[PDB]
């Protein structure tokens, strides 16, 4: 009896990868891409500037 | 080593683009159709094991997905 | 990048043993278990489709199986 | 838009191997295991050298 390590399987783990969505700089900073959010905004105080 | 849990089967429904749904949402219709392609006279037998369930010449046909429809994948 | 054509479609039914039947004998059960495991209420879904089906007592739980077998992998 | 490479698929395409036979030294003499065949043995002459 022998032994095989099959390699690596980076592009597996992409393949496999096919619901994630991708993020950028990271850093101790990690930035990604959309997401959505609830944002009660009020219009309290604004003046027009020139009416 | 089968990297078994294609992640489709825990979609993000959110608005933006997914990983790879271009070729995904053809893919199974290409695995099934070379399936087929490279196993033909599969249908007729499919077509001969349906028509021998259901008894409905309505279910039959859903007998003839049944059998198409498990001979590509888990094969 | 489908690496589609999982071979064992194309087994070679000879002597020597093939080149990893050992997982592979088990690797669709792992699979569709694993599946169901993670989308349970999906079973009281399929037999809520199946008993709409065939109508028999006898080909609902054939078409039970029929949807259970699609819902892993095409998915 | 920007692209992707999704890697290499080396051990995809081993768990996609699930059927295939391995085969060895291949030099440009390429070896395999088993493979069986019909062969017509005959006893026409053979001397039992010491009765």
């Amino acid at each position: 009896q022998t032994v095989v390590v099959l390699g690596s399987q980076e592009g597996a783990v992409h393949t496999a990868l096919a619901g994630a969505l991708e993020a950028e700089m990271d850093g101790a900073k990690g930035r990604l891409s959309s997401g959505h959010l609830k944002c009660r905004l009020k219009m309290d105080k604004l003046r027009l500037k020139g009416v | 080593a089968v990297t078994l849990p294609s992640h489709s089967t825990r979609k993000l429904q959110t608005r933006s683009q997914t990983w790879l749904e271009s070729r995904e949402y053809t893919k199974h219709l290409i695995r099934v159709e070379n399936w087929i392609f490279r196993n033909p006279g599969f249908a007729l037998a499919a077509a001969a094991i349906a028509w021998l369930l259901g008894s409905s010449t309505s279910q039959k046909v859903i007998y003839l997905v049944m059998i198409l429809l498990i001979a590509p994948a888990y094969s």
